[PDB]
């Protein structure tokens, strides 16, 4: 059973860096993705990483945050920097092959719980 | 000294115009020596031939009075002279050898005479007319003409010794044995003007073993299997269908075989008429039996196990003496 | 600076179209040969791969010099602007001058105009095959390298050392399958020619076929098979469809050995070792259902004998197969293996 | 006789740009094709492709190279051709395709002393056409050539078969191991990408499958294999280990026959008309099959129950014939 | 000998080895894609080939002129006298840049500089595989390119218009036996390599394998030897030579699916979807011959019964349940097996 | 701000010699390499070799590529690397290989303002191994990547791996079908010929057969075909033609599967440890039918002169024999 484990910040002001170990499956050939939903029930893409190491970002977020797998330790690091107060959402890792994808939630058949990511003001 | 004299010959020399461009065709005498034949690809209509290509013309562009009386020289200045422009009007693949310098070859003499060889490999071409195989033979060519130079401009000619064959044991003429050599000259005309053709015929005949310790011999044997059927005893039909039926299924294996190693082609060869009729006295066998089963306990018939014991034997043996002897001799 | 001075000096009135010494001596290369994987032998192709140094070594009397070096080694750019001896392989079919990362070839120049130039050649060569004994058989592969343009009276091929030390082959890079590298002979010949008289370095690498392959595909499942048909005269004789099975299934096994067989071999017209083994181990096997035959025209009841009227005997002729058909097989292969295991 | 004619073609190399067509500023140029086929190599169902060599040659004209006081067609060596500009003609089907280069690269310039200039290849093409396999081995296909310039559109240059109806010759000399050409034709049109305009003109060959080496390797034995699954009716139904062992070893030849014919054949989605008929045989084959266990059941499951056994076997006798003959009459009449 | 002193102006102060505002900015280069031919799939080297016109775009400021001619449409030899970018393709195996007859390369500049290039190209690209759905799966294929040598800093791609719309499949050009291609996805990347952050464009190409091939040559014969090896349930239980024939064969058929169907397939180490349809289907062949050893160790007698009827064996009650179950068992698991991933 | 970087590089290369290595008469030139994998495409045992293709890159100092003034690092054009001195580094295990080609050649050139030169060459090489297969396939390979130069000896050019341990990356990013990538290695040695002694570096994989595509193929048909010649222990001796027909059968399916076996590998001389299994699971098919001649000649050939004790004494030997076979196989190779 694949279990993608997340970890990683809940509460910050300042950088952080939220993290996703793996764990039943080797995702060296999949692509391994950070999403985000805000209340109000909108999965949106944020980050994505090829196999040939190729980093695909949301418009809204390309530039701040910056994605970085490691395919020794099977794991996806979201790097996150100058959080706005508008990024207080829970953020999902996913691990697929995209089909119709990188960009569709719907192409990643592996997931994560959630971590709610708060920023205050 | 030396370079004296190719720097002289090269001064105002221009590569790019045939000798006597304006006065007489340029006359080339072509050598050959046949190095190997190789693999003569029945499937793709191919054969690989290894030979050295050797030219002879005059150039009155390239006199010199000297002591030196020839110059012999690398592929250096082959780049710098002319040279016909001698393509294989029947290769597929045709690859001049590279290494480890380039292989061609270039004397000049103080009259103008240039000789020029290179060693070549073809993998030329040949229709294979496939009737009465594998007792057939061939006469597989290989043709060259100019490419952009008409009869008008140049014209070929053999030497004294146009085809030099060499050894004939170190080939890789595996199926075929080289019996004969055949040269020509002719004229096509094609749509640019006419074009003197040379042409070498390479006379194939077979080396037949093969085929007999592959097809032949598995053939004729898993029909005398079918044969042993007959001095089996009448009521023992689980046995003799399993002796029918099954003989049926290895003649169904063999006859994919033996199509496998010649090409695809339409019409019926000798080995496929073997092969056919071989499979019919199969088909044969199972069909005595179950005509001799259903009139005898199912309800003359009850001797057509002694009939077929000896006419069987004698229709294989006599289509035998038809195949073997009209088909090789006749 | 200083020696760019000096490599232009020697190109200053150089002319790579003539032989160093051209009217006055005769050019004696010597060559060497460092084999470093002497690769996997095709035989349907009947070639062999083979992997060198090709080592060439001259003097020319028109590169002379004095700097600050003895031996300035070049790259090869320069190679291209000096004569160097046109030496061809005679039975080279495809062969491979390697370009990686840069052309692998280095001139090197001493002072007093000996020439150093090697290059790494991947040269399938010709090998003439003599399949009469397949798989038992022994081969001598050869190398044949002389000039091209230079005969005899202009260019003469050496070796660098004594000439059966020359040719080395290393000792980890065997790359082969069946074959053993029994080491080999190197020659000096004269191949007279239409154009000329041609100096030749000959190198026979001798070859024998390993035989552990054949053996557990070809032999053992045909042994087996012979056996397997033998299994059949341990039965009763009135069990018609057991015994049909036996026979009639061995004949189907030996056949398609002996199709199985030929596919690891060229398409030869003539029967080697392994075709007279199999040809001899179906003479066996049909012959087992020839007994039956022989059986079964001889039964007389259709009823097998009971555990508790007249029955019928145990089929004299069986017994006889019994002991006479495992002896002549056996007789066969201290016959067989005995004669190929010698050549 | 030589001087002369070397001032001349030194004189039309001097100064001659050839990054600029003929009338580089003005009207498109005319140029004629002329193909001259030596063979098709291989037609492969499998790759998709063709091998195709042939002449290919070249009529245009070019006022730079004008020369006069020589009436003598002036064919120079291949190397002018570098000096010269000649069209950017491409193949859209060309997968992989080379010049020939023994003993020289088999290249040609004919020049003439109006202009007009000869250039001419002897290329060997490997060009795509894909098939239609839905009625193998009874099929027709065509395969084409996409003749098209890349760099230059219809307003700087002109595509014409010379003698369009016989421009390309050497058709009717194609000796073909499975095909027959029926016909070949020659179609001069424009084609339109994002950039341009451009020419093209495509040589297509309708070829037509012989079918002698498929009655001989896969017809043949599937009728006569379905024969011998007949003679398990002439037997009797108390030979349980004959009738079954007939059966038994006739479903393992239509298996056996399938596997080579997946083996030489591409991997394509549809029943290829050859697995109509092999998959229909094979029906008829495992149809006989259930009729010994239709008669096994009926005389030893129903038969102390007290539904004639051998009425059953002589009703087989007369339709099984009967429907494979009514099979190949349908089978045979669709698909010629 | 107008327009050649025009292009010899060009060629004076021009280098050819140095970007276009090497020392100022970056250099946009716009990209279009016309697929001709998306060739054919290859599942054991687990790659695709496809052939394009590879498109260039981009201002070159030492180029311009002014002349009569607003654009020149050049030769392709000028085109190795100007500064091309030197894009690679990040997942090419071994591709061909053509060049029969001539080089196919077009260079098209126009007044103020901006360069137009485009080449045709057959590129044999890498597409990585997941096969645990076999045959019945689907999977993209990237075409990734970008620059060689030029960082961000330096060259950046672009798309000469939207995403979507710049990258074109032809209609009549598929090529393609086995997959079928659902439509392209257009999205652009970054790199961190050991030289820097390069822009690297992305075509991901969207096959989905038809399994038309591959239900005739290997299901339909391995659900029809399951349906044979039940015919031995309806032969009667006297028959001992009979059904030991009869099964023992359908599990040779059943090996010979087994080990010829494998081959048609990279050598991957889990187990495809259709490698699960194979070993239900034999253990129902390999059930159906234990079925008659139980059948046969209860038989009791020997001979069958005659039809004018000593006393006879009676039709075994594991026989007549196994007429019930074994057909019944193979129907439910093809409901099981073909609505498990022809849903996905 | 752009010509005067163009009269820097037409100065650069004014009176350059790429026939001459950098202090050509004083200390050797040290070559400095990285190698980023991008993918290793086949491992094949028939050809015995493997297919490598990798951003192979050199950093080396050049005093004679030194330029003042301009502070960034000149990536110039792929046609100047044809105008300097680059390495001749090569490779012994390379049977065919290329540098690509499309779009252009895959060079590059970046200049460093103190003489640093960066050459990067985007590689696909087919390298060759020499595998011990005695154990196939339940083995460990070791395939390796042999660069060293080819005209300089030691006392010319100098090599190491830049970054130590950390120079060859992506090789966690392989995924191959058939094989996991253990353990690699980077080794620094120098190797001696006759011309001299030339430095050599050494990439080196470790390969770990995965064995799941066997024991779909070739261990559990081989298991179950042995299984299914244990029937005619359990069928009596008086049915002759079911416990032939089934031992017949059996020794007919381990043939086929040892022929459609050895039509996937090559030509070795020795005894795999696949093909001591199969050979193992044919003497287990191949005794099923012996037996029953064994029995066939004791009750109806020795008659006159025990036949349900030999069957129900093989009914548990010979399962648990082969059994025993497993035991023993399963725990030498694994
Ligand atoms: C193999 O299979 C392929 C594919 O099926 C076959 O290829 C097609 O062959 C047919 C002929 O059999 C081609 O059609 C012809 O095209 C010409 C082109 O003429 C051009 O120039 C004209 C001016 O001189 C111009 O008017 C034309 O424009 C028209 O046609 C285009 C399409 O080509 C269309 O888009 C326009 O709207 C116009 O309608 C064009 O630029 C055309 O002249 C032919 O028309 C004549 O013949 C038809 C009868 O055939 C007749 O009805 C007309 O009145 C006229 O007399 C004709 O349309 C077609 O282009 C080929 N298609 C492709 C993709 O190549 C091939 O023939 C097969 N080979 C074999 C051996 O079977
Ligand atoms: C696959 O197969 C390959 C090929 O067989 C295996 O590669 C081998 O790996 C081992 C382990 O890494 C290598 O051994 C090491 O070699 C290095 C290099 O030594 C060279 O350079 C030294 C200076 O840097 C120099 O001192 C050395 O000279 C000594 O060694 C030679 C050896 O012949 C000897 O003759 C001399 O007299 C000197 O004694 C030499 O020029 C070396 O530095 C290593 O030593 C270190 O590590 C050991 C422990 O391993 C430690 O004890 C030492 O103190 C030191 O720290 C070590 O000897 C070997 O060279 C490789 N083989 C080849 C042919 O290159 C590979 O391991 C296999 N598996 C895999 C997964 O790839
Ligand atoms: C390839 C083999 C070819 C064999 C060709 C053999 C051709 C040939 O002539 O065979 C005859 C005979 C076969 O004898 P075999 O034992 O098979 O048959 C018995 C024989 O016929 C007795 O005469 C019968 O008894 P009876 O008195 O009539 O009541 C007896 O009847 P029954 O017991 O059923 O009631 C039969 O079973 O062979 C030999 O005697 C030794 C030959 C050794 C040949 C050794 C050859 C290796
Ligand atoms: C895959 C199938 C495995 C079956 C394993 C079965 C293992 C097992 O224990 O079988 C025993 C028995 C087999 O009975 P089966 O019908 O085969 O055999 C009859 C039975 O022995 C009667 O008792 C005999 O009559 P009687 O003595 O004179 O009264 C009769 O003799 P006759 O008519 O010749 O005179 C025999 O033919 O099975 C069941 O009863 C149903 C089990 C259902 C089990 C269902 C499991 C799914």
């Amino acid at each position: 059973q694949v279990q993608l484990q997340e970890s990683g910040g809940g509460l910050v002001q300042g950088s952080l860096r939220v993290s996703c170990a793996a764990s039943g499956r080797t995702f060296t050939t999949y692509i391994m993705a950070w999403f985000r939903q805000a209340p109000g029930k909108e999965r949106e893409f944020l980050a994505a990483m090829d196999q040939g190491r190729i980093q695909y970002y949301g418009d809204s977020v390309r530039g701040r945050f910056t994605i970085s797998r490691d395919y020794a330790k099977n794991s996806v690091d979201l790097q996150l920097d100058g959080l706005r107060p508008e990024d207080t959402a829970v953020y999902y890792c996913a691990a697929g092959a995209g089909f119709w994808g990188l960009r569709t939630a719907s192409s990643y058949h592996y997931w994560g719980q959630g971590t709610q990511v708060t920023v205050s003001s | 000294d030396v370079t004296v004299i190719l720097n002289n010959l090269l001064e105002g020399y221009d590569n790019k115009l045939r000798p006597d461009i304006g006065v007489k065709p340029t006359l080339i005498h072509t050598d050959m020596y046949v190095n190997s034949i190789g693999p003569v690809n029945a499937i793709n209509m191919e054969y690989t031939i290894d030979i050295f290509f050797a030219q002879t013309w005059y150039d009155r562009r390239l006199k010199f009075n000297s002591t030196i009386k020839v110059l012999r020289l690398n592929s250096n200045m082959v780049g710098k002279i002319w040279i016909p422009d001698t393509f294989f009007r029947n290769s597929k693949k045709a690859d001049a050898h590279w290494i480890t310098t380039p292989n061609r070859m270039l004397r000049i003499w103080n009259d103008g005479r240039v000789l020029y060889t290179l060693r070549l490999t073809i993998d030329a071409e040949c229709q294979l007319q496939l009737h009465n195989f594998p007792m057939d033979e061939h006469s597989c060519p290989l043709e060259f003409s100019s490419y952009g130079y008409p009869r008008e401009e140049i014209v070929y000619q053999w030497k004294r010794s146009s085809v030099e064959v060499g050894d004939t044991r170190s080939w890789r003429l595996y199926q075929f044995s080289f019996v004969g050599l055949r040269n020509t000259t002719e004229v096509v005309k094609t749509t640019s003007g006419d074009y003197v053709v040379m042409s070498v015929y390479f006379d194939l005949s077979r080396r037949m073993g093969y085929f007999t310790i592959q097809t032949y011999i598995p053939c004729t044997l898993i029909v005398v299997l079918s044969w042993v059927s007959f001095w089996i005893n009448k009521d023992a039909v689980p046995a003799r269908t399993s002796l029918g039926i099954t003989t049926v299924l290895t003649m169904t294996t063999l006859s994919t075989i033996a199509r496998k190693s010649l090409p695809k082609v339409s019409y019926v060869t000798a080995m496929d008429l073997f092969v056919s009729v071989c499979f019919i006295f199969v088909f044969s066998a199972l069909v005595e039996y179950g005509t001799l089963h259903y009139f005898v306990s199912n309800r003359r018939i009850a001797k057509m196990d002694s009939y077929a014991r000896i006419f069987f034997p004698t229709a294989f043996c006599l289509f035998n003496l038809v195949y073997w002897v009209s088909y090789l001799y006749l | 600076t200083v020696f760019t001075r000096i490599l232009d000096r020697l190109l200053d009135g150089y002319d790579n179209r003539l032989r160093p010494g051209l009217g006055e001596r005769v050019t004696e290369v010597k060559t060497d040969i460092f084999v470093t994987s002497f690769g996997p032998v095709s035989d349907h192709d009947m070639e062999y791969t083979i992997d060198v140094f090709f080592r060439q070594s001259w003097k020319d009397e028109r590169l002379k010099f004095k700097g600050p070096m003895t031996v300035l080694r070049l790259n090869n750019l320069m190679a291209s602007k000096i004569w160097t001896p046109d030496t061809f392989f005679h039975n080279g079919k495809k062969s491979v001058a390697h370009n990686m990362t840069m052309p692998n070839k280095l001139l090197r120049i001493t002072e007093d105009g000996t020439l150093l130039y090697t290059m790494r050649l991947t040269v399938r060569a010709e090998c003439p095959m003599h399949l009469e004994d397949f798989p038992m058989d022994a081969h001598a592969c050869p190398l044949k390298f002389g000039s091209y343009a230079y005969t005899r009276a202009e260019v003469v091929y050496e070796w660098t050392r004594e000439p059966a030390r020359s040719v080395v082959v290393a000792e980890d890079g065997s790359r082969l399958n069946q074959y053993d590298l029994l080491g080999q002979t190197v020659d000096s010949g004269i191949v007279q020619s239409s154009t000329g008289e041609y100096v030749v370095m000959t190198t026979h690498f001798h070859l024998k076929r390993k035989i552990g392959y054949f053996v557990i595909q070809t032999y053992l499942p045909c042994i087996m098979t012979v056996i397997l048909s033998q299994v059949s005269f341990w039965l009763n004789r009135e069990s018609v469809p057991a015994r049909t099975v036996f026979g009639v299934t061995t004949v189907l096994t030996m056949t398609t050995l002996s199709i199985s067989a030929r596919n690891s071999l060229p398409k030869v017209a003539y029967a080697t070792a392994m075709d007279w083994f199999i040809a001899v181990c179906y003479a066996f096997v049909f012959s087992a259902l020839i007994e039956f035959a022989t059986v079964n025209y001889f039964t007389k009841r259709g009823y097998a004998w009971d555990g508790k009227k007249t029955f019928n005997s145990v089929s004299k002729i069986d017994r006889l197969s019994r002991i006479a058909f495992p002896l002549l097989f056996g007789i066969f292969n201290l016959v067989y293996w005995a004669t190929y295991l010698n050549r | 006789n030589m001087s002369f004619v070397k001032e001349t073609v030194d004189k039309l190399l001097k100064g001659y740009d050839i990054r600029l067509r003929p009338d580089f500023g003005g009207p498109p140029v005319c140029v004629g094709m002329n193909i001259d086929i030596a063979s098709i190599d291989m037609v492969s169902e499998v790759n998709m492709d063709y091998t195709l060599t042939m002449y290919f040659q070249q009529y245009w004209r070019d006022k730079r190279l004008a020369y006069s006081g020589i009436p003598l067609n002036l064919t120079l060596d291949n190397r002018v051709a570098d000096q010269l500009w000649v069209p950017d003609t491409y193949f859209l089907n060309d997968k992989k395709s080379f010049v020939h280069g023994v003993t020289v690269k088999n290249r040609m310039i004919r020049l003439h002393p109006d202009g007009t200039v000869l250039y001419g290849l002897r290329i060997t093409t490997t060009a795509a056409c894909m098939m239609d396999l839905r009625r193998y081995p009874l099929d027709e296909q065509n395969c084409t050539l996409e003749i098209e310039s890349y760099g230059y559109t219809t307003d700087d240059i002109e595509f014409y078969w010379r003698g369009g109806d016989k421009a390309v010759t050497g058709v009717e000399r194609i000796e073909l191991p499975q095909f027959s050409i029926v016909e070949h034709r020659l179609v001069s049109r424009n084609v339109v990408f994002a950039t341009g305009a451009y020419p093209r003109l495509s040589l297509s060959f309708r070829l037509k499958r012989n079918i002698g080496y498929f009655i001989l390797q896969t017809y043949m034995p599937s009728i006569l294999i379905t024969i011998l699954s007949w003679v398990s009716f002439w037997i009797n139904y108390d030979a349980s280990a004959a009738r079954v062992a007939l059966g038994i070893t006739t479903v393992l030849t239509m298996t056996t026959i399938n596997t080579h014919l997946r083996e030489t054949l591409p991997k394509i989605p549809y029943v290829k008309a050859i697995d109509m008929y092999l998959m229909g045989c094979f029906v008829f084959v495992f149809l006989a099959l259930l009729e010994y266990a239709f008669v096994n059941y009926i005389f030893f499951g129903r038969g102390p129950q007290r539904t004639d056994v051998n009425a059953i076997d002589r009703w087989s006798r007369i339709v099984f014939p009967f429907t494979f003959s009514l099979f190949n009459l349908v089978y045979w009449l669709y698909y010629v």
